């Protein structure tokens, strides 16, 4: 089918960070979109990707991917405060507390 | 403080691993808009697109340079 080099993936996923920086967070979804089609399994790409939904107020769907990331790597911190960003601006500023709550308990406990 | 989450959010983002093409830039780029221009999905094709007035726009910009000697 259609198949993408390692290589060719992380050079696509660093043509989305690099628009992530130059606060084009449209265009870091459309690369990364493309990315996670050819490669859904791709862990370094939904991370990057659901910041950037983050940036371009889509926390209806960055809700749907932090809960992802969540239940396929659950000792990441990082997934909890992006969930807490994400309800934030679905209006559940009830719901954003507890998810940054459970952000804060990983991040000191992987810490010491 | 929100600063903190801001860039702990960008540090989440920033991948591992810049390292692995030493300014060849140019040609791992045409390498890929070929890979994309055969895809049929609208997230390949909307790249594709993208990937494509990327580099409309740079004729642009060696022009201009070349206007500034």
């Amino acid at each position: 089918n259609i198949t993408l080099t390692k290589r060719q993936q992380e050079f696509l996923l660093l043509n989305g960070w690099l628009q992530l920086q130059c606060g084009h967070a449209e265009r870091a979804c459309i690369l990364l979109d493309a990315l996670l089609t050819l490669n859904p399994e791709h862990l370094a790409g939904r991370r990057c990707r659901l910041v950037a939904l983050l940036n371009n107020n889509q926390g209806e769907r960055a809700e749907k991917e932090a809960q992802w990331l969540i239940s396929h790597d659950p000792l990441q911190a990082g997934n909890w405060l992006c969930l807490s960003r994400a309800q934030q601006l679905n209006g559940d500023l009830d719901k954003a507390r507890h998810a940054y709550q459970h952000y804060l308990e990983l991040k000191d406990h992987n810490e010491s | 403080m929100e600063r903190l989450a801001d860039r702990a959010l960008l540090d989440f983002a920033t991948p591992h691993r810049d390292l692995l093409r030493p300014v060849d830039f140019h040609q791992a780029m045409q390498g890929l808009r070929s890979v994309l221009a055969e895809g049929q999905s609208p997230e390949l094709r909307a790249a594709a697109i993208l990937l494509e007035q990327m580099h409309a726009d740079e004729q642009l910009m060696q022009m201009t340079l070349h206007l500034l000697h």
